[PDB]
């Protein structure tokens, strides 16, 4: 029973490490695009800052 | 005091006629103007006009898990 058990809430372990992975690297990419954004515009009003 | 009223405002319109800035600056408005315009930009920053943002960005480079199971 248990070295049944042992392979059946192993396969269950296994798939979690990929649901981590799927939102970790869809995050991460994912922050530094409105960050590629933000620079663009945090320049578009210094430019306008400094003339003003 | 309206003769007083009359008589700043109408030297008040000489200083309407203007060429150049300053009537009376010489050595010193020149100078005031230029140590105050660095100063807005001295701990402020290196700024041109209209150049627009340049840059590049690189993300996190998605490693893998290694992993002998069962």
């Amino acid at each position: 029973i248990d070295l049944e058990k042992s392979q059946q809430a192993l396969v269950q372990k296994r798939h979690y490490l990929f649901d981590v992975q799927r939102n970790n690297i869809a995050m991460a990419l994912e922050v530094t695009y409105r960050e590629r954004l933000h620079r663009v515009y945090k320049e578009i009003k210094n430019r306008l800052d400094y003339h003003i | 005091v309206q003769k007083l009223f009359v008589d700043k405002i109408r030297e008040y319109r000489t200083k309407r006629q203007t060429s150049g800035g300053p009537v009376d600056a010489g050595p010193e408005y020149q100078q005031d103007l230029d140590r105050e315009l660095f100063k807005l930009k001295q701990m402020y920053g290196k700024a041109d006009m209209n150049t627009f943002p340049n840059f590049t960005f690189e993300d996190p480079k998605f490693e893998a898990v290694e992993k002998p199971q069962s």
